[PDB]
């Protein structure tokens, strides 16, 4: 019946106004509040703010007010949050919601968000592309087990993805586990491959991880030495 | 405002599940919760099985006859009339276990040679093997809190469907160098674990 | 022949008190056989007007004839009629509000200009009563009525008087920090009374057709 259609997912470089879309269908537009919140990745979400499309009235939150600026057009039954300025830490999926849930009682008087959009990817970082950084994780005694020891190479300060490591030249699957990136607040990626092998094939077996980073053409052997 | 959730609960399938909401004067009003599951647009709560029960304080959502279905994170919203704000729940992973639990194994590795003689460092603490997926990572440079330079991924599934998260920690190999020794602890269900790496 | 009001008030029986309502059902009386502790009153705390005054004129009456002044389906198409409901006035459990009376809520945000009238042809003098709510916090009175700045205006040849409503934090009474103000007028045979207001009105739903001697 009812559904919210947003906007595509837009990448941008920090500092330029993005805008995001949120369309109703199945009912008049005119009727229910729309709110925006968006959602860091793999954090909470954040309320932002709301707009009616009868009144054209809208209200922010403390946050982000001044910065994002939410319009309308119901000729076409669309509404619109613009997000004057980025900056890296906005980057999130940002959804929108119909206050749909009518409130029964004066004494709490607000509609509550019943249906939601698919979301809105926004991603600001910049940065150029830049090879990645090897740095192999050398085995300690305490890394040492007895029959079993702990060694990898370090991945650090790459842009963009992906990258994908191998041991051995593929040779050595057992054991690998490669770790997905981290976003550093430099704007750079980051990760680690570990391999678990027996503590016996140290000082004997020779170890080497190959990174291959396809977006600046950087392949880089390292070999992974006690 | 700052209405607060447990960062994670974990019910055995077809048990009973209570998240709790706390925050001031949710009294008269309503609360709203709303299900996200992973890679999903949050949706509201309606209500035999979901039910809520708000006394003064605190507001509880109970689930009853859980399943693998229901699991998701779940978020409790009150508007504030003083702030004029909407207020959303920090947040609750609910993880109804189907699969045996598991304390993580944690190794940290010491910032490597040729990054000491590229003029970085960086420690490396990996975490695996673990169920549910949450863990609270703190970091320690000789027993003293460190909260500058770490990033923290989100736990994702292994191989084997256990969860893996991995942190950093970026010094300058003065940093690395000035301190008897670095320490990575996790906390997993009360339990904490700690490793160290020194210079030696 | 009294008219037995028990545990109800004047204020609370005039008004459609939820618990009062269930016992009362009289056309001609003379007493009142009421006990002034309203521990069935004004459900919502706020002030009577001419409260006194009142007491007098319906006491002693021949004919009680309770009639739809503003049916609620019809009279307010462009406000929300069924959002006001309290906990204050809650009956059976459930939350509620007088039977006679109607709070008109926002409906698709927004609270556009109301005018309606009655035209008094009953022939006989007609009580009409209205209330003017004066909601705890800005907050929630613009999220009811939109407006900041509401008026309420009355007008008859008898009766003139434009209600400004303000934002005030009054104490804690039946866990309401919010008022009403409730005011009520006579009408003439052959006289219309008129409501213009752009929030904060408690229509009038049923009005009672009376005749003293
Ligand atoms: C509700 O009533 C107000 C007050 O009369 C209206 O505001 C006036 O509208 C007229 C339009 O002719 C203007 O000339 C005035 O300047 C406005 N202000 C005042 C103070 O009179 C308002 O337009 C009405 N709204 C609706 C929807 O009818
Ligand atoms: C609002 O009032 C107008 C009269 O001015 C009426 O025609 C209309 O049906 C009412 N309702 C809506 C939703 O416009």
């Amino acid at each position: 019946q009812v559904q919210l259609v947003q906007s595509g997912a837009e990448v941008r470089k920090p500092g330029a106004s993005v805008k995001v879309s949120c369309k109703a269908s199945g009912y008049t537009f005119t009727d229910n509040y729309i709110h925006w919140v968006r959602q860091a990745p793999g954090q909470g979400l954040e309320w932002m703010g709301w707009i009616h499309p009868n009144s054209g009235a809208t209200k922010y939150a403390q946050k982000f007010e001044g910065w994002v600026t939410m319009t309308r057009d119901t000729s076409i039954s669309t509404v619109y949050m613009e997000l004057s300025r980025s900056r890296s830490d906005d980057t999130a999926v940002y959804y929108c919601a119909r206050a749909g849930l009518e409130p029964r009682s004066v004494d709490y008087y607000f509609y509550g968000l019943d249906v939601w959009g698919q979301g809105t990817a926004v991603t600001v970082s910049g940065a150029s592309t830049k090879g990645p950084s090897v740095f192999p994780l050398a085995p300690s005694s305490k890394s040492t087990s007895g029959g079993t020891a702990a060694l990898g190479c370090l991945v650090k300060d790459y842009f963009p993805e992906p990258v994908t490591v191998s041991w051995n030249s593929g040779a050595l699957t057992s054991g690998v586990h490669t770790f997905p990136a981290v976003l550093q607040s430099s704007g750079l990626y980051s990760l680690s491959s570990v391999v678990t092998v027996p503590s016996s094939s140290l000082g004997t077996q020779t170890y080497i991880c190959n990174v291959n980073h396809k977006p600046s053409n950087t392949k880089v052997d390292k070999r992974v030495e006690p | 405002s700052v209405l607060t959730q447990p960062p994670s609960v974990s019910v055995a399938p077809g048990q009973t599940a209570t998240i709790t909401c706390g925050g001031n004067n949710i009294g008269r009003k309503r609360v709203d919760w709303f299900q996200q599951k992973p890679g999903q647009a949050p949706v509201l709560v309606v209500y035999e099985r979901f039910s809520d029960s708000n006394s003064g304080t605190t507001a509880t959502l109970t689930i009853s006859r859980v399943e693998a279905g229901d699991e998701a994170d779940y978020y409790c919203q009150v508007w504030d009339s003083d702030s004029d704000h909407v207020v959303f729940g920090g947040g609750t992973k609910l993880t109804v276990l189907g699969q045996p639990k598991a304390a993580p194994s944690v190794t940290l590795f010491p910032p490597s040679s040729e990054e000491l003689q590229a003029n970085k460092a960086t420690l490396v603490c990996l975490i695996s093997d673990f169920y549910p997926g949450a863990v609270t990572v703190a970091w320690k440079a000789d027993s003293s809190p460190v909260k500058a330079g770490v990033e923290t991924t989100t736990p994702s599934k292994q191989s084997n469907n256990k969860y893996a998260a991995s942190s950093y920690l970026s010094l300058t190999p003065e940093q690395w160098k000035s301190h008897r020794s670095y320490s990575c602890q996790v906390t997993h269900e009360g339990s904490t674990v700690e490793k160290t790496v020194a210079p030696t | 022949a009294p008219l037995q009001l028990g545990n109800c008030s004047i204020a609370g029986w005039i008004l459609g008190n939820p618990e009062c309502e269930s016992l009362f059902s009289k056309e001609s009386w003379s007493y009142i056989a009421e006990t002034p502790n309203s521990e069935n009153g004004t459900c919502y705390p706020g002030y009577f007007a001419d409260y006194e005054e009142l007491r007098e004129q319906l006491s002693s009456v021949s004919s009680f004839e309770r009639f739809e002044i503003f049916p609620k389906e019809s009279s307010w198409p462009n406000h929300t009629v069924t959002k006001g409901v309290t906990a204050s006035c809650s009956h059976n459990g459930k939350s509620s509000f007088y039977r006679n009376l109607l709070w008109l809520t926002e409906k698709n945000g927004l609270y556009p200009n109301l005018s309606k009238s009655y035209v008094n042809n009953k022939e006989k003098e007609v009580l009409v009563l209205w209330g003017v709510h004066h909601p705890s916090n800005i907050e929630d009175q613009r999220a009811i009525y939109h407006t900041e700045n509401a008026y309420v205006s009355v007008v008859s040849s008898h009766y003139s008087r434009r209600f400004t409503p303000e934002i005030a934090k009054r104490p804690k009474v039946r866990d309401q920090e919010g008022r009403i103000n409730y005011y009520w007028t006579l009408l003439e045979p052959g006289d219309t009374i008129i409501f213009e207001a752009n929030g904060n009105l408690i229509a009038p739903w049923y009005a009672f057709a009376l005749s003293r001697g």
